[PDB]
């Protein structure tokens, strides 16, 4: 088919001639052959999304077809590999085009033609039988990860004629030669995908085991669990960022994709050399960590078409990961921005909105996205099993913080993270809202707990019990001040004050204001509880607390400094160093008690 | 160097374009014209009122053979039979050229100091095409303004947005010609500097020309005026102009560009008023639901490139049009623009010059920005210390307000006498002093030390045992 | 605190000075290269004026001319103003370009052409024409002084650069 | 102040010279170069001018 562009409207463009089209299917528009997608049927009339820039285009401009939907390419040289919302690699790009914009209509292969890839083959051979979704051969990739298997694409089985043999192979070159009814099928290194069907799996199951992030007080309170959402909203300057870095920078996830869209894009200036050289010792001493983790950037300036895309792209490849069983965690910027690109494209559409202007399918749109995620058992003959988890952000600004979009976002989340915005104004880090937020994995985590720390769940319920109690004192605080506090009550509004102090810190960039592991967390909640229930039965007993507090003295000063210990210092140097802080703190009540 | 010539040798070719006299509708600040052969999208038209006037329009949508204009300058006295509308088969351009510098130019671009054309090198799309972030180079190189507050808590680098949260009736305008009297850094090469007004009164225009004519730095700057006494729609072409002009002197000749962005608050309600004749959804408070696209292309078009020395620093000026900050415009800046400057109202009130809230405040850069060899390493926990001495001091003053000092504690009142020493001392400055960063560290210090070295707890005992003594 | 005052008015006075001298210096230098320009341009008039009257050259330049404008119309009629001392040669050329139109096009040739019996002021242009739509709605300038006219503005950076040379502070164009 | 301001009141006289001095050169450096290179810009201007061109639109 060919057609002429009818009418033009900003992002929207009118063709013409258009019969044998479906909606969704990728479509070449003027001179150029920019991108484009079909929304709307009028018999012959076509309605493109176009993900590109315009003022070029006039009337009566070719257009073509593409016979296909929206598809990405998924095998090797993913890793390390910067694309932008449409998957093109950026520093591709620029140094062909030996300029330093991004012209449009400028086109490439989604996967580099010239690198000969290590193949060896696995476990089959000559003539076998194979079904879809099958490892069929791995491929060497990276130091950090070194085997990179290779299946057949879903919906795709019979038997196998020829299997290529081990050597250095260009992803182009044909390796595995298929008969279902006949020899109509043979496979190259690599394949493509649609994003809009997420791909299949033998069966979902539950998750359970602790996803660690390394901040105190997330793996303290509201624990993540790998397989699963949670969303971290707030407004602009609230530390968004720090956790970003956190989280990517220490994990146990066999793989990170950070998702940029909409956003400030010096963000990427800083990151992307820091990424490299932020060398972190996974599996053993392997310094390089950019194989850990890829990266799809969408900036502002960028048409706002691609700012969805983006999404879809991201959570294709991290699915596509997870076949392989490696747990997988993505990472978006702000969905808020996603939110605004479809508010705004449905506006120049000129369909009636939902309340706020937001068009009313946003959200079974979230629903589906975040029901993509989770853990389960991958095609596959080996039989092997994978999870992704998920967060994101969210941006609001609308004045309240019960816009459509964070209403949406909690009704399908499992762990909520509130932010605040006075503390940034303090300069308390990580400066989230203890009083609005929530998680629902503790319930199974008890079973890992049990497992290595039976002791560990029975403790946070009165740890939060503290805090609730100090905000409940609180107010009498400001009402008539401190007139009829009993020593409890100032017991309890002193260690609450030292817990929001020390507890709930990771300021600065040290071995210990970088990282916390669970056992160190642990310890020092021991601690904390200790020293609280101590004090508290010390006066009971009898001991003028203001005195008590002034003899004990350097026990505050002794269990604050228990965090600038290194972690990793062989989990005994602490450990003795958090024993004998223990017995010394208890002796001293004990002198000091009565 | 023949290069140049390789570029402009399309220069020596010459096409017509077509008069049309097919006025088919009008409606206010719209246009409609048929049968226009192939039209191309944002492309430039010029009309000739019967009277023998010229005004210039844009065609702003596109159909079969049916395309509307927008005129910039006002839509009085359109006819159907004496209209000559002709195309010109290209979006706007620009005469741009290192001359300009020194010149003087109108909203629409056009010099107003009585002087003749200028023989451009080129001419640029007024719109940009966004760069590749493989290419960004991320800040550095902190910039000093001899000014204490920001220069001590707010440090800023070599590149970079950051916009001034202000009100109505405030000396925002002489903070900025402080700060561009006093430009560069601390560790030069004199700023070349970008004024772009929009929508101002005429007081304000001579303060600043009188202000560049007695620092001397109007030889080595440009600048293009446009007041409340002009057409609206042409408001939002200005910042559009200046910052092509910025990328091409930045970008061509490796300077470092300073440019100040003035009421952005305009620009916005410009927006405004063209989206509603369009009839856009409104987002929100009237204003469109895309327009923070819009402030994202302005305010994204800022950065160091790889290979080019040159840099350009974005200074906007906000005014909130209610003396809040939950207005949508500073919400969306603030999701925008990395780094904040807050102006207080109380100071001002109290008559305290540069009337300035540090807390409200943050610069997401300066922490970089910031370190050894630059400075004394103290600087950044000096600062943080500061903050928390600071909000001690606001938060037990204002319970003070309420009980008295008969229930404050000792360190109550310490912190409303650095508070007060702070506030009248620290921060104040007359409008022709400046202090270096060393200079500012040390009036931190001594202010510091009227509290003992146990309440220090933001500072490392090093640093504590380094800095505490004289 | 007077002294004070009265130094800074100093200062003042001075920087004035200077400024407005450097501005009175640039305004010249400008002003002389735009009267080279002008110059150029009466130059280029009076080539234009004296070219014009030689029928040899006109007629093969003026074909082309309406052979250009009707490419750009576009239609199966049009009309032709001009000079009344010019009219000799378009009729001379009536038929060449009536099939010219086509030739160049792939669809059928002309149909037919109207001289305007309506006609430019001599001073207005030395020679050209202006072809208009058989509608006279749309229409199309050609005049030589026009041309030279458009010309002179979009044209005018590759002018500098061989008035001037090299830029000398152009590093990445 | 009165000494003072009788520095101001003669610093007329330097300024004309002072600028005068400087814009001869390159007033007379840009006569020269547009004199030499008058003819080859006439000839391109008018070479351009009566440039034949004939094309149809893209579409």
């Amino acid at each position: 088919e060919y057609g002429a562009i009818y009418s033009v409207s900003g992002p929207v463009v009118i063709a013409e001639n258009m019969i044998g089209c479906a909606m969704y299917e990728l479509v070449k528009v003027g001179h150029d052959n920019l991108v484009g997608e079909v929304i709307r049927i009028d018999g012959d009339k076509a309605t493109i999304q176009v993900y590109e820039e315009t003022a070029g285009l006039t009337v009566g401009d070719p257009v073509l077809r593409t016979g296909k939907p929206l598809s990405v390419e998924l095998g090797p040289g993913l890793m390390e590999t910067i694309y932008d919302g449409i998957q093109r690699p950026l520093k591709a790009i620029k140094e062909e085009s030996q300029s330093i914009y991004i012209p449009r209509g400028i086109d490439t292969p989604a996967l580099d033609r010239t690198i000969k890839w290590q193949f060896t083959p696995g476990k089959f051979q000559v003539g076998d039988h194979i079904s879809g979704g099958d490892i069929y051969g791995s491929v060497f990739e990276n130091s950090l990860i070194s085997s990179h298997k290779i299946l057949l694409p879903p919906r795709s089985r019979g038997t196998i004629t020829w299997i290529a043999p081990a050597g250095e192979y260009t992803l182009d070159e044909k390796i595995l030669e298929v008969e279902f009814d006949g020899k109509k099928s043979d496979f190259t290194l690599y394949h493509t995908w649609p994003v809009r069907v997420p791909r299949p799996v033998t069966e979902k199951l539950s998750a359970d085991y602790p996803l660690l992030t390394g901040q105190r007080v997330l793996d303290a309170l509201f624990p993540c669990v790998q397989g699963g959402t949670t969303c971290i909203p707030g407004a602009f300057g609230c530390g968004k960022t720090v956790i970003s870095q956190s989280l990517s920078k220490y994990s146990n996830s066999d793989a990170i994709i950070y998702v940029g869209c909409g956003e400030r894009g010096n963000e990427m200036a800083e990151v992307l050399m820091e990424f490299p050289e932020l060398y972190t010792e996974m599996s053993g001493t392997k310094e390089p960590i950019m194989k850990r983790t890829t990266l799809v950037a969408n900036t502002s300036n960028m048409p706002v078409a691609a700012r969805e895309a983006s999404i879809y792209t991201g959570i294709t490849l991290a699915e596509y990961f997870r076949d392989q069983g490696k747990n997988v965690s993505m990472i978006a910027d702000s969905s808020s921005r996603w939110a605004e690109a479809l508010r705004e494209i449905s506006g120049r559409l000129g369909e009636m909105p939902a309340d706020q202007g937001f068009p009313a399918y946003l959200g079974a749109k979230l629903a589906s996205f975040y029901e993509r995620a989770g853990k389960a058992v991958a095609l596959g003959s080996p039989d092997r099993t994978g999870s992704v988890s998920i967060v994101a952000a969210v941006s609001p600004a609308g004045g309240d913080f019960s816009d459509p979009v964070t209403t949406a976002t909690l009704g399908i989340t499992q762990v909520f993270w509130g932010l605040d915005k006075k503390l940034a104004q303090r300069k308390h880090f990580p400066s989230i809202n203890t009083s609005v937020s929530y998680s629902k994995y503790t319930n199974v985590l008890n079973k890992f707990y049990d497992s290595n720390y039976p002791e560990f769940p029975v403790l946070r319920d009165r740890m939060k019990e503290i805090l609730s109690n100090a905000e409940e004192l609180e107010q009498v605080v400001q009402l008539v001040g401190k007139s009829a506090l009993s020593d409890s009550d100032k017991i309890t509004l002193d260690v609450a004050t030292l817990i929001k102090e020390d507890f709930l810190q990771q300021n600065g960039y040290s071995t210990y204001d970088a990282f916390c592991p669970i056992w160190k967390t642990f310890d020092m909640m021991r601690a904390f509880i200790s020293y609280h229930d101590e004090a508290q039965k010390a006066v009971a007993n009898g001991a003028n607390w203001s005195k008590l507090a002034d003899s004990t003295g350097d026990v505050k000063h002794a269990v604050s400094s228990s965090k600038f210990f290194e972690p990793s210092r062989g989990e005994k140097e602490v450990h003795g160093e958090f024993e004998k802080l223990l017995s010394t703190m208890q002796e001293r009540f004990a002198e000091s008690t009565d | 160097f023949a290069i140049n010539k390789k570029a402009v040798e399309q220069g020596f070719n010459v096409k017509p374009r077509l008069n049309y006299n097919t006025v088919s509708g009008v409606n206010g600040p719209l246009v409609i014209l048929e049968k226009v052969k192939f039209p191309r999208y944002n492309e430039i038209v010029n009309l000739t009122l019967p009277d023998g006037t010229v005004r210039q329009g844009q065609v702003l949508e596109i159909r079969g053979d049916r395309a509307i204009v927008q005129v910039f300058e006002g839509t009085s006295g359109i006819d159907v039979k004496k209209t000559t509308v002709e195309f010109t088969g290209e979006s706007l351009r620009i005469p741009v050229s290192e001359d300009m510098l020194g010149r003087i130019f109108d909203g629409s671009g056009r010099p107003i100091d009585n002087g003749p054309k200028v023989f451009a090198e080129d001419y640029l799309d007024i719109n940009g095409s966004p760069i590749n972030p493989y290419a960004r180079i991320y800040p550095e190189e902190m910039i000093s303004t001899g000014v204490s507050a920001i220069d001590t808590m707010n440090s800023i680098a070599r590149g970079q947005k950051i916009p001034i949260f202000s009100a109505s009736g405030l000396p925002h305008n002489e903070i900025a010609a402080q700060i561009c009297r006093q430009a560069g850094l601390v560790r030069e090469e004199n700023f070349s500097i970008v004024f772009a007004a929009m929508g101002v009164n005429l007081e304000t225009a001579r303060f600043f020309k009188q202000d560049f004519e007695e620092n001397g730095s109007l030889e080595r700057t440009s600048l293009f005026l446009n007041l409340a006494n002009d057409p609206t729609i042409e408001r939002i072409i200005t910042p559009r102009l200046a910052l092509t002009t910025a990328e091409y002197l930045a970008y061509q000749t490796e300077r470092h560009v300073l440019t100040i962005l003035t009421d952005m608050s305009s620009y916005a309600d410009a927006l405004r008023e063209v989206s509603a004749a369009r009839e856009e959804v409104p987002g929100r408070r009237g204003y469109p639901g895309y327009m923070y696209t819009d402030l994202s292309t302005i305010y994204e078009r800022a950065g160091r490139v790889e290979g080019r020395n040159g840099s350009i620093t974005q200074i906007p000026i906000l005014t909130m049009p209610n003396d809040d900050i939950t207005h949508p415009i500073p919400d969306l800046t603030g999701y925008i623009t990395e780094g904040q400057i807050f102006v207080d109202r109380q100071l001002h009130n109290k008559g305290i010059y540069p009337p300035i809230n540090v807390l409200p405040s943050l610069s997401r850069l300066m922490k970089s920005a910031i370190g050894e060899g630059m400075t004394r390493k103290d600087h950044g926990d000096v600062s943080n210390q500061l903050y928390a001495k600071y909000a001690i001091g606001k938060d037990a003053a204002a319970m003070k307000a309420v009980v008295g000092e008969e229930a404050l504690s000792i360190e109550d009142k310490l912190s409303l006498e650095f508070l007060e020493k702070f506030e009248k001392t620290f921060i104040t400055q007359g409008a022709y002093e400046d202090r270096t960063v060393f200079e500012s560290l040390d009036q931190a210090w001594s202010l510091l030390r009227i509290y003992p070295k146990e309440m220090l707890n933001r500072i490392s005992p090093k640093i504590l045992d380094e800095f505490y003594d004289r | 605190g007077n002294f004070k005052s009265k130094l800074k008015k100093a200062m003042l006075s001075q920087q004035i000075t200077k400024s407005t001298i450097a501005n009175k210096m640039r305004l010249k230098v400008l002003s002389a290269r735009e009267q080279s320009l002008d110059g150029i341009f009466e130059e280029t008039k009076e080539k234009l004026s004296g070219i014009a009257n030689n029928r040899d050259e006109y007629k093969p330049i003026l074909q082309s001319l309406i052979v250009e404008a009707l490419l750009k119309l576009l239609e199966p009629k049009a009309i032709v103003k001009a000079l009344e001392r010019d009219v000799d040669l378009i009729e001379s050329m009536k038929d060449d370009i009536m099939r010219e139109y086509g030739e160049k096009a792939q669809r059928a040739p002309l149909e037919e052409i109207v001289i305007s019996n309506d006609y430019l002021n001599k001073d207005l242009v030395s020679g050209g024409v202006v072809v208009s739509n058989a509608s006279d709605k749309i229409e199309i300038n050609n005049t030589l002084e026009e041309r030279l006219k458009l010309l002179s503005e979009e044209a005018l950076p590759a002018i500098r650069l061989e008035l001037y040379g090299p830029s000398k502070t152009r590093k990445f164009f | 102040l009165k000494e003072f301001e009788q520095k101001n009141a003669g610093g007329v006289g330097e300024l004309e010279k002072k600028a005068e001095a400087g814009v001869q050169g390159e007033l007379a450096e840009i006569k020269k170069i547009a004199e030499k290179k008058k003819d080859d810009v006439v000839k391109i201007l008018i070479e351009t001018v009566i440039k034949p061109s004939a094309e149809v639109h893209i579409n």
